[PDB]
């Protein structure tokens, strides 16, 4: 036996996230797309008036290669609680994690 | 007879005769497994049920060889459950962009590391060995 060698000056955000549903990860959004989506919602930017409108991406390398790289200043839009309740899309983002 | 350090030393020489074994043992599998196998020398997201590993076939020593985490060992991706999305993708983010800095099971990783990765459990070397 034995221990495995770790490099912890290398980051990796799923070292310590141990909820899975906290967890990131690309989807199909049935209508536009794919989106980032997790418990907290989904990967949001600046709406029509200082709001929040999903993210979409055409394919599931856009989402991926977005949601891993390190941007941050990203907002979240969540529909399951207001502003901006959409029970539908609530229900969706529930049904897939 | 020999002195307590006359035989540590043969344990050592044995243990560098089983490693070199070994490491052609494997070898010699990996040739048998990618006799007719299209991308096996590609980086796959393998599923080693607490962690993600992108690993592909080195194609001169046909050993397991996976992308590399820093300076350590494989860059193996946490699970957070049996079934884990966001590992796997991100897996494949490592194969889209981190998959120059590589780290192959045997004597490289003994040199590296100072383990060949066959002899510890768990281990993704020798969890594919016992596949």
């Amino acid at each position: 036996g034995g221990t495995p060698a770790l490099d912890r000056r290398v980051q990796d955000v799923n070292d310590t996230i141990s909820d899975v549903k906290q967890k990131w990860r690309c989807v199909v959004y049935p209508g536009n797309g794919f989106v980032s989506a997790s418990i907290f919602g989904f990967q949001a930017e600046v709406g029509p008036n200082n709001t929040r409108s999903i993210r979409k991406f055409n394919t599931m390398r856009q989402c991926i290669d977005f949601t891993f790289s390190d941007v941050i200043n990203i907002d979240i839009y969540n529909p399951c609680i207001a502003p901006n309740i959409n029970n539908t899309e609530c229900q969706f983002l529930k049904s897939v994690l | 007879e020999l002195t307590r350090y006359m035989r540590i030393k043969n344990t050592v020489n044995d243990w560098k005769s089983l490693t070199d074994s070994k490491t052609k043992l494997e070898s010699d599998r990996g040739r048998l497994l990618a006799a007719g196998k299209d991308d096996i020398f590609e980086f796959k997201c393998v599923d080693f049920g607490a962690y993600f590993i992108a690993m592909r076939l080195d194609k001169k020593t046909y050993l397991p060889q996976a992308i590399r985490r820093g300076t350590g060992d494989a860059w193996m991706v946490k699970k957070a459950a049996k079934v884990d999305p966001s590992a796997q993708q991100f897996c494949q983010y490592l194969i889209k962009h981190k998959s120059n800095n590589v780290i192959t099971c045997g004597n490289e990783m003994l040199n590296e590391l100072g383990y060949s990765g066959y002899f510890m459990s768990p281990h993704w070397c020798s969890d594919l060995s016992n596949m």
